[PDB]
C-alpha cells in the first residue's frame, strides 16, 4: 500500500 | 482524496479476468476469425480496443453472443493481441510483426501500433 | 517466452471498466446491501472478491441478476469497497475503518484486510 | 513497454  | 493504493491491484485483476477466460468462466461473446472462434469478455474487449468499445456500446450489437471480425484479419495476430488485453504481454516476433500491427490498426489498440512502428523502423 | 510488457496496461484497463461501470455499461448484477443497490461486473466482482468469486462459479447463483448481502453489512462500508475494487484506491477513515475491515472479512478481500488490521494497530 |  502506498500514497498515490 | 485522502486514499490509499494497492500498487499490484489492477494487475491482480487481469490476473483473475485471465484465469476465468482460461476456465471460459462468464465469457459472453465468440469472435470470429477466419476460421477460428475465440472466447472472451466483452468488458475487457471494450477496456483495451477502440474497435469493441464501439461496437458493444451500440444499442444493437451490445447484444450479439457472436461478432465477425474482417475477412483480412489473421487469426494468429488476433491471438496474440487477445492474450495482450488479458496480460499485458505481447509476444513481438519478426514472422508476426506485420500480422499484430494490422490487426491492432484494426482494433485500434494505440499503444500497440506504436511499438510495432518503432520496432519496425529499428530494423 | 520473448514477450515485452506495457507496465500501464493493467491499470489503463481497471480505469476503462471503472468508466463502464459509471456509465452503467454491460453491468450484469445489482447487490443489494440493507436499503442499497450497487450495479456492477460480475467478472471485476469475482477477480477482487473471495465470497463474489464462489458465488458466480456456482452452477445456479451465476445466473442471478440480484444477489443480497447478509444484513449486517453496511452500505458505506460496501460502497468504500467496491470503488477499491474497480480503482485500487481505499478510502480508509478513522470513522469507516471498522465497517471497512468487517466488510472486507465477508467479501474475503485478504489485502484490504491486511492493512486494516495494521492500521487499527498503530491507533 | 519493458522487458518483463
Ligand atoms: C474513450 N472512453 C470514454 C472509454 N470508456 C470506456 C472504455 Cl471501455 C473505453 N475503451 C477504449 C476506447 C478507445 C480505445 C481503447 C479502449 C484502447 C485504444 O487504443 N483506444 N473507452
Ligand atoms: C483462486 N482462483 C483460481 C481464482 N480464479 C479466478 C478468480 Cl476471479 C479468483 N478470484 C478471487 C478468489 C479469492 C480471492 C480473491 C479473488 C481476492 C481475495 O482476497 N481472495 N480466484
Ligand atoms: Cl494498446
Ligand atoms: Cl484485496
Amino acid at each position: 500500500w502506498v500514497i498515490p | 482524496d485522502s486514499c490509499i493504493q494497492f500498487t499490484r491491484h489492477a494487475s491482480d485483476v487481469l490476473l483473475n479476468l485471465n484465469r476465468l477466460r482460461s476456465r471460459d468462466i462468464l465469457t459472453d461473446v465468440v469472435i470470429v476469425v477466419s476460421r477460428e472462434q475465440f472466447r472472451a469478455h466483452k468488458t475487457v474487449l471494450m477496456a483495451c480496443s477502440g474497435l469493441f468499445y464501439s461496437i458493444f456500446t451500440d444499442q444493437l450489437k451490445c447484444n450479439l453472443s457472436v461478432i465477425n471480425l474482417d475477412p483480412e484479419i489473421n487469426p494468429e495476430g488476433f491471438c496474440i493481441l487477445l492474450d495482450f488485453m488479458y496480460t499485458s504481454r505481447l509476444n513481438l516476433r519478426e514472422g508476426n510483426i506485420m500480422a499484430v500491427m494490422a490487426t491492432a490498426m484494426y482494433l485500434q489498440m494505440e499503444h500497440v501500433v506504436d511499438t510495432c512502428r518503432k520496432f519496425i523502423k529499428a530494423s
